[PDB]
């Protein structure tokens, strides 16, 4: 399984952001809004293939969560679909980026601004977000934003859609890696 | 679902579908509710889950 693939929790479907590890322990990053109140995650709608269980969740304020893999046999590729990812970097204004998610597949665009505050309502405000002109739709949450082989963000949310165009905000991946002491591979 | 707190300028992208009266499956409550607003209150919820 790799970046962009669907993940299911007891509540819904999100996307796997990046496979990460610390020492010999493998995890996957995804959106905090998807990890919030979820415990176990599966690879299919039938919930037959277990992936693992939530190990951390930061949402609102931030929007990241990490799940520890309990599934021993499933391949955990260090890619986004077929794309290799080899490092992580900070987004810059003007940067060409690409998103992959479980509903809309792959879509490209550019970073238009940094340190954006997105107010999802009801007290759910997230801060320090990367703004871009890439679309995203429901189910795309937590998928990877990358540039070439560089990991850059996790899909959090936005407006519009892929038909008519939209704005999507991503959580900087670097912050998540730092918080959990993990790294891409 | 109550759409009074709408509209909202952004929606998170988790998928938990709702079936609108336009026979369109809405990806999540936030999306559905912004549609209701945009329809000026004409769109209703048909039922939970995919259409």
């Amino acid at each position: 399984i790799s970046g962009g693939d669907a993940i299911y929790s007891s509540t819904g479907r999100c996307s796997l952001g990046f496979n990460v590890r610390s020492g010999s322990t493998y995890y996957f990053l995804t959106a905090g809004h998807c990890t919030d109140g979820a415990t176990t995650w599966w690879a299919n709608s039938a919930r037959t293939t277990v992936l693992g269980t939530t190990s951390g969740s930061s949402f609102p304020n931030n929007d990241y969560g990490i799940v520890r893999y309990t599934n021993t046999t499933i391949p955990k590729d260090g890619t986004v679909g077929g794309q290799d990812i080899t490092s992580a970097a900070n987004a810059t204004v003007g940067m060409a980026v690409t998103r992959r998610g479980s509903t809309t597949g792959t879509h490209s665009g550019s970073v238009t601004a940094l340190n954006a505050t997105v107010n999802y309502g009801g007290g759910d405000v997230v801060y320090g977000m990367i703004r871009t002109n890439v679309c995203a739709e429901p189910g795309d949450s937590g998928g990877p934003l990358y540039s070439g082989t560089r990991a850059i963000g996790l899909t959090s949310g936005g407006s519009g859609n892929c038909s008519s165009g939209g704005t999507t905000f991503f959580q900087p991946v670097t912050e998540a890696l730092s918080a959990y002491g993990v790294s891409v591979y | 679902v109550d759409c009074s707190e709408y509209p909202k300028p952004a929606c998170t992208d988790e998928y938990r579908p709702l079936c609108g009266s336009d026979n369109k499956t809405y990806g999540n409550k936030c999306n559905f509710c912004n549609a209701v607003v945009e329809s000026n209150g004409t769109l209703t919820l048909s039922h939970f889950g995919k259409c």
